[PDB]
């Protein structure tokens, strides 16, 4: 959760910084990270911005974003089963695709346009077929499962997913901010700082 | 090869630049008689510059383009061939006039310093093969070679050297150029020949119309490039949801109509806003209040990336159902 | 029915969950339903296939599947029992699926691949035609045709009454 | 002073040009990561879209259920044949894109360290006269 706004400022500190950080982030433990935050806003000197650190936050940055769509992806698949979960707890009804074919029957085609060549040969053919099964099988069987365990399980998926875009899309906002605006002048670094220093005026 | 309007002036001295690593090719000096006043106003001319220290740093090429003098200068790259030549320049004959006089005796000054001017003179001429001559150079010389189009590079860094020759030309001081200057020069064309000519045209794709409705708003290649990008991942992220079944295949159209009520909507907010603005200007502002909008927006009713919703836009571009030019329908479809 | 869309996004969607495909698997899940019994197929088992075959919750599991009936069903319940909702989801993806699976049986119901009967409403298959072996097939396909197959031979041992409480759908 | 105005000015200009140096190497990385993401995009389109010359022989050599002509075949099935033959040969990143590509990488790295030496010495002037 703190990681993320920890780690996203460290990255752009080697920007904006007087720090190279040799060892790796996403290896570094997070202790070291906070150390590199308060030697930015104690001291501001030795502007020294280097292309082995920019060229490092490209690929972090297109890395954290990479694994942003991955988790949209996992949190998709939690939401749309969520919906199935509720759909049970509200309940099953009849589908009724033999009246639904009748549907079609009375809506426009546009592409088999002439009414008497689906109709007389497929549409009316599958409905009456499927009305044998409004007639065979109406008696309500009754449908089981338990998933009341499956509520339990994707509660804890969604509420780790969505734990996961409150930071990572934090990472995102950190490292691209304002992509008109990315300057690397004295007056932007000095700017940065008060950033910084809001971040870690909630320390304890 | 190039539009050949440049002649063997630009040709020769580009060909000269293109073999050298941070060396300053210093006074091409352009002349067209062993006593001929021309070639000693331009050997006095370099004087100044190595009796000076801020041109020269002992690594700079002096030449001549197109007599018995004039293979003493240009056949001579030792120390003891330059002393030679500088013996048999100065015994030749009798100081005919005072207009040679007065470079002659200057000239005559340090030993040192006129066996290292002969010492990095080469004299050339050139011929009809130049054109050649340079596209063969930049073919085998240039590391990470970009043969599919270099014509047009040629152009550029060839109107480049007419822009210096000619600068350096018209006002009074010799034609002083150096190699990491036109290393730098010929690096932004051939960056800017390479990013948008053909690497920007593979991933787009002939013009499509989003892109041309882009181009329409004259807006820099960095939102190109983005637009670009953000169509193909939003392309290949409808793929993988619908190889695996993440949203239905019709969703597309209940997220492409809310897109129709926001661009109306934006529309309407900035088109009547301020009606007094150039058509481009207020594209820009269209496109760029867009796509700072339709982010929120749900797909599937689920949450969608920020690529998805620029690339449906740019997606939906494409097809001419909406625009960013006030004026697109007329121009384009 | 479902020509070339008139968007973009829609489009790629078309080209994937595409009809010319989709015809092709209800065609050889009606040859396995066709082969086990000789007898002519409800048409209500052929919507039934792609609730399984277009989606991956489903569809990587049948890749590992070797058994029939409830072996299948104890994969999602009891054998790793971390999972579930997905053959409860079967019925509702009838309702999404539906508008796929009936212009898919347009396409089969074209070019003699997929024969309706009369007014009675039965579907039989052309044992005339070969279909393509598993050698000429692409990677994505040889998992469909397999996925088909096995949907298709399923379905032969399953009655009316069984379909509502084995694989939950009622229609 | 006007020293400072002008040194300001270029450190502007210099800050902005790498500014769009690293926007530029941030899109490059990202469509040197989209040439085989879109290609195996496209491997799995042409995949899922390969029966569709099969399906147009059938429909060709067969007689269909349908007695009136219907032009179902000609607004469904050769889109995506002729979306099959595309996408086989639009399959594959070419070589010269490819080069092209690893080309502007390594461009703009150098440029990223010219721009940073740059950064590093115009840092140490303003340091030094203030």
């Amino acid at each position: 959760d703190w990681l993320s706004s920890a780690q996203a400022y460290v990255i752009k500190a080697m920007e904006l910084g007087l720090v190279n950080s040799d060892k790796d982030i996403y290896q570094l433990k997070p202790e070291r990270l906070l150390n590199v935050l308060k030697n930015i806003a104690t001291k501001e000197i030795d502007y020294s911005t280097s292309a082995a650190n920019i060229k490092y936050a490209s690929e972090q940055e297109a890395e954290i974003t990479k694994r942003s769509r991955d988790i949209s992806n996992n949190l998709a698949k939690v939401k749309s089963r969520l919906q199935n979960i509720n759909s049970m707890n509200r309940l099953r009804e009849r589908l009724s695709l033999s009246k639904w074919l009748l549907t079609q029957n009375d809506i426009n085609s546009s592409l088999f346009s002439e009414p008497n060549e689906i109709r007389s040969l497929v549409l009316e053919p599958l409905a009456r077929a499927f009305s044998n099964l409004e007639a065979e099988l109406e008696v309500p069987i009754h449908v089981q499962g338990a998933l009341s365990r499956e509520k339990i399980y994707l509660e804890g998926e969604l509420t780790r997913l969505a734990s996961e875009m409150k930071d990572v899309n934090t990472q995102l906002k950190i490292l691209r901010g304002n992509k008109r605006k990315l300057g690397y002048d004295a007056f932007s670094v000095g700017k940065f700082v008060g950033e910084v220093e809001k971040a870690l005026s909630l320390m304890g | 090869s190039s539009w050949l309007g440049y002649k063997i002036q630009e040709y020769r001295l580009t060909q000269r630049l293109l073999e050298a690593n941070n060396s300053s090719c210093i006074g091409f000096e352009i002349l067209d008689s062993n006593h001929s006043k021309d070639l000693w106003k331009t050997l006095s001319n370099w004087m100044d510059l190595i009796d000076s220290g801020e041109i020269d740093v002992d690594n700079t090429i002096f030449l001549l383009f197109t007599s018995e003098v004039l293979q003493l200068l240009s056949t001579s790259q030792a120390t003891e061939e330059a002393s030679k030549a500088f013996d048999e320049i100065l015994k030749i004959v009798s100081h005919p006039s005072p207009s040679i006089a007065n470079y002659l005796n200057n000239f005559s000054k340090s030993k040192t310093d006129a066996c290292r001017l002969i010492s990095k003179f080469t004299y050339i001429y050139g011929s009809g093969s130049a054109p050649h001559d340079l596209r063969e150079s930049y073919k085998l010389h240039r590391l990470g070679a970009l043969e599919e189009h270099l014509d047009e590079i040629m152009y550029e860094i060839l109107g480049w050297v007419s822009d210096v020759l000619t600068l350096a030309a018209e006002k009074r001081q010799p034609t002083i150029v150096r190699a990491k200057d036109f290393g730098a020069r010929l690096g932004e064309i051939e960056s800017k020949y390479r990013q948008k000519t053909i690497l920007n045209y593979f991933c787009n794709r002939d013009a499509p119309n989003y892109i041309k409705q882009l181009n329409l708003i004259n807006v820099d290649d960095s939102e190109l490039e983005e637009a670009a990008i953000a169509n193909l991942e939003t392309k290949d992220a409808v793929v993988e949801w619908t190889l695996n079944g993440d949203v239905q295949d019709y969703s597309y159209r209940y997220y492409q109509r809310e897109l129709r009520r926001c661009w109306g909507i934006q529309k309407q907010k900035i088109h009547l806003d301020f009606n007094g603005r150039p058509e481009t200007e207020v594209g820009q502002r269209l496109y760029i209040e867009c796509l700072n909008n339709v982010t929120r927006y749900y797909l599937e009713n689920k949450k969608v990336g920020d690529f998805f919703a620029h690339g449906t836009l740019h997606s939906m571009a494409d097809k001419l159902t909406i625009g960013w030019h006030p004026e697109f329908d007329k121009k384009l479809g | 029915q479902m020509l070339k869309p008139e968007n973009n996004l829609e489009k790629e969607a078309w080209e994937i969950n595409n009809p010319a495909m989709c015809s092709y698997m209800l065609w050889i899940a009606t040859l396995a339903y066709y082969q086990k019994q000789k007898e002519p197929i409800h048409p209500s088992r052929l919507f039934c296939l792609f609730p399984f075959i277009l989606y991956s919750d489903t569809r990587n599991v049948l890749l590992s599947s070797k058994g029939s009936l409830k072996s299948y069903l104890a994969k999602f319940s009891n054998s790793k029992a971390i999972s579930g909702d997905i053959p409860l989801s079967i019925h509702f993806r009838i309702d999404i699926q539906k508008n796929k699976t009936l212009d898919a049986l347009i396409v089969a119901f074209d070019s003699g691949l997929l024969v309706i009967d009369s007014d009675s409403g039965l579907i039989k298959p052309n044992v005339s035609i070969k279909p393509l072996p598993n050698s000429k097939l692409t990677d994505t396909i040889k998992e469909l045709v397999y996925c088909s197959t096995k949907i298709g031979r399923w379905l032969s041992e399953m009655t009316n009454q069984d379909l509502a409480r084995d694989l939950k759908v009622i229609f």
